RNA sequence: GGUGAAAAGAACCCCGGGAGGGGAGUGAAAUAGAGCCUGAAACCGUGGGCUUACAAGCAGUCACGGCCCCGCAAGGGGUUGU
RNA sequence: UCGGGGCUUAAGCCCAGCGCCGAAGCUGCGGGUCUGGGGGAUGACCCCAGGCGGUAGGGGAGCGUUCCCGAUGCCGAUGAAG
């Protein structure tokens, strides 16, 4: 009994050419395809771990940029808040600052006060 | 999902350079250029103020700089070296010394350069008065 | 087959691009005094002949 | 309504007719005939011929009105090439692809 | 009115009535968990200590589910090592009912 | 190596020197039309959508945004500016 | 050319201090799998703790291809394979 290749490999190829859709020129036609997808994989997994630090950052700038209007460092604003005992500002949600600034401004004296 | 700015009108500014340590001055002018004192900051976007500087020619600079500090400008050719000392700069077109140092603190991309275009410099004052101008410091 | 040779297959892009100045422009035709016929200017053209 | 015409297996090279076809894409039929006529290229004498018949059917086959038909679309496709050998210096031998075309024009009545 | 509830590792601004998905919960197919975790309010609830004391927010487990699968795949070169993995993260769905702090 | 069940192998008209086509006709089917079942891939083309002429590139990835498309919306798809 | 811009009671050097930033480390929430402990007389499934970078290589469980029994069967023109 001889098992010719038949469908099998054609199918495994297609599978990838699919993933490789929209890639530049030849990378969407082959095994340059695969090589490309290979790296793509690693890039995302790596970038998914980055997307964290990505925002952490974006947020901070946003805050530091805010509480500098009330005259101070993210470096101390954040400090007060630790003293202030408030876990509230998960940096994510100090996008208060952008909308509903009152609560921020409040949050400010709050740590200002918390300071000394 | 984090907030995201929509289109906005660009705030302008005006600065007086006289007495300012050139670099220390550039730094701010930079941080203004990126919409980075605003709290709704956005990297990919370019909503920076429109910093306008005047009395550039007067920029203080510490140490022996004027004499000592050299400006390299490499033309394309054999021995295109071209070293220009800090004084000759101010002495002839001086706006540069400031320009030539914000461009420096601006990031590198197309955006960086979009920004370098917001910044407008004269030694004067007498900048094209237009509207905004909220002096700063 | 020898000394200088192409280092990489030029790409579909790069190829087609070089080709950008390849397109031809249509002839220059003008109606004649005689017929409603179409002529390249400054010619004579059959089925129409000419005077003088 | 379209009036198709295809002449296939023509012994001119694709890359080479494409040029002429490109000359008349979306032109008035009366216009084309004139262009194809005074264009300097072996290419036309084919695209002509195939264009001319495109019109014929348009007319003796679809009532369509000559005086108002235009080259809606036209194109040319590569048909199978004639490989020939070519004894080349120092013994090595090369093979020449004498390529081949399927020229196609399709007319439409203008408007209303 | 604003209120920042902290459910499942992470915290969310929350409104009178809005749908929001969160780190999976043990709740019924359609019951009511109160997010006893709450911080802030539409008028400075202000969370002096970590948690706000006499406060909370009601929500309805709309119905658990799972998400569009991700392809976590790894590849080290020169070294014949490739690893492809499917991983759809599960996510329980919330209709926010009572803002009532 | 392989039209189709059967040659029923396309009369006849039309453009063309022919080739080849367009109609007409046969057939269940003719993108089954004669190296004609199926007809993948590379490769060439035509039309459409998004995109691109101050810009630096293992060509992807992460994010936001604009446009186009499927859905009542929540959503998704395509594209790619930064 | 100190990565660069730029820096001079500093953005340098020494001494002391409080902050904050900062990895795929540690935490939190969710989920895999395997090993161990337990419930359970039991199988079952559930809970708790822990291990889970990897080339040469050892070990385990699977997926698909052709063929044979299951076929004098079953699906198939209301459409098999591809
Ligand atoms: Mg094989
Ligand atoms: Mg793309
Ligand atoms: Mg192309
Ligand atoms: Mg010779
Ligand atoms: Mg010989
Ligand atoms: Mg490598
Ligand atoms: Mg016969
Ligand atoms: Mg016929
Ligand atoms: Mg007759
Ligand atoms: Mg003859
Ligand atoms: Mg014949
Ligand atoms: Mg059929
Ligand atoms: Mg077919
Ligand atoms: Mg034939
Ligand atoms: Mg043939
Ligand atoms: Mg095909
Ligand atoms: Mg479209
Ligand atoms: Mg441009
Ligand atoms: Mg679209
Ligand atoms: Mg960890
Ligand atoms: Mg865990
Ligand atoms: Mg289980
Ligand atoms: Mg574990
Ligand atoms: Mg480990
Ligand atoms: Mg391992
Ligand atoms: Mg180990
Ligand atoms: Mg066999
Ligand atoms: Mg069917």
């Amino acid at each position: 009994p001889r098992a010719k290749t038949g469908v099998v490999r054609r199918r495994k190829h297609k599978k990838i050419l699919k993933l490789a859709k929209g890639y530049w020129g030849l990378r969407s036609k082959s095994r340059k395809a695969r090589e490309t997808l290979f790296a793509a994989g690693n890039y995302a997994y790596a970038h998914r771990k980055r997307r964290k630090r990505d925002f952490r950052r974006l947020w901070i700038v946003r805050i530091n940029a805010a509480c500098r209007q009330h005259g101070l460092n993210y470096s101390t604003f954040i400090h007060g808040l630790k003293k202030a005992g408030i876990e509230v500002d998960r940096k994510n949600l100090a996008d208060l600052a952008v909308r509903e600034p009152q609560v921020f401004a409040e949050l400010v004296e709050r740590a200002k006060a918390a300071q000394g | 999902k984090t907030y995201v700015p929509k289109q906005v009108e660009p705030r302008w500014v005006l600065i007086d350079a006289e007495g300012k340590t050139l670099g220390r001055l550039a730094t701010k002018i930079a941080t203004l250029l990126r919409g980075k004192h605003r709290p709704d900051w956005t990297p990919n976007v370019a909503m920076g103020d429109f910093v306008v500087v005047v009395n550039a020619d007067k920029i203080r600079v510490t140490g022996k700089k004027l004499e000592q500090k050299i400006y390299t400008r490499y033309s394309g050719y054999p021995g295109g070296l071209k070293k220009i000392p800090l004084e000759k700069m101010l002495a002839t077109h001086p706006e540069r010394v400031l320009e030539h140092a914000v461009k420096g603190m601006l990031p590198k991309g197309p955006l960086g350069r979009r920004l370098f275009k917001r910044l407008k410099v004269y030694a004067g004052p007498d900048h094209p008065h237009q509207a905004q101008r909220p002096e700063k410091l | 087959a020898k000394h200088p040779v192409p280092k990489k297959k030029t790409s579909k892009a790069r190829r087609d691009a070089r080709r950008s100045h390849h397109a031809l422009t249509p002839p220059i035709l003008v109606p004649c005094p005689e017929c409603k016929a179409m002529k390249p200017p400054h010619t004579v053209c059959p089925e129409c002949g000419y005077y003088a | 309504m379209e009036a198709k015409a295809i002449a296939r297996y023509v012994r001119i090279s694709p890359r080479k007719v494409r040029l002429v076809v490109d000359l008349i894409r979306g032109k008035s039929l009366e216009e084309a005939r004139n262009i194809l006529r005074y264009t300097n290229k072996r290419g036309a004498y084919f695209v002509a011929k195939v264009l001319e018949s495109a019109a014929a059917n348009a007319v003796n086959n679809h009532d369509m009105l000559e005086d108002r038909l235009y080259v809606k679309a036209a194109y040319v496709d590569e048909g199978p090439a004639l490989k020939r050998v070519l004894p080349r210096a120092r013994g090595r031998a090369d093979i020449i692809k004498k390529r081949t075309s399927h020229i196609t024009v399709i007319l439409g009545e203008k408007h209303g | 009115m604003f209120a920042i509830v902290k459910t499942g590792g992470k915290q969310y601004r929350v409104e009178p009535g809005l749908k929001l998905r969160v780190e999976k919960l043990d709740a019924e197919p359609g019951a009511t968990v109160e997010l006893p975790v709450l911080l802030l309010g539409g008028e400075k609830t202000v969370v002096g200590t970590p948690v706000v004391e006499g406060a909370s927010v009601v929500a309805e487990v709309l119905g658990h589910g799972r998400g569009k699968k991700i392809l976590v795949s790894k590849f080290k070169a020169k070294v014949q090592y490739r690893r492809k993995k499917g991983h759809r993260q599960p996510y329980t769905e919330l209709l926010i009912k009572e803002i009532r702090g």
